[PDB]
């Protein structure tokens, strides 16, 4: 009862390439407040700033 | 000092005189001259007021 024939092999199986993605995202820029006048003059204004 | 710098203001500043006699001379009809009254008072050794 041994088969003349010998047995077929089989080829192994393929192995997935995990990927990554990497995507960015858009936030929108802010604006201006709105201008307010002061009492002071350039330069100490300047300087607190 | 953001709140401060909001509630900054320009100030009127106003001098005014005040002369003791004209109000204590200016008042209901209980009134009286300054000058002589003290004299009287700081004279006379009295209870006056």
């Amino acid at each position: 009862g041994q088969p003349l024939h010998l047995p077929i092999y089989a080829t192994p199986a393929d192995p997935k390439a995990l990927l990554s993605a990497a995507v960015a995202t858009s936030q929108g820029g802010g604006k201006l407040p709105e201008s307010f006048i002061s009492l002071w003059r350039f330069p100490h204004m300047l300087e607190n700033a | 000092e953001d709140a401060h710098l909001k509630q900054e203001q320009r100030a009127l500043e106003v001098e005014r005189t005040v002369s003791l006699a004209q109000v204590y001379q200016s008042l209901g009809e209980k009134s009286f001259a300054l000058k002589d009254k003290i004299e009287a008072l700081l004279q006379g050794d009295k209870e006056t007021s």
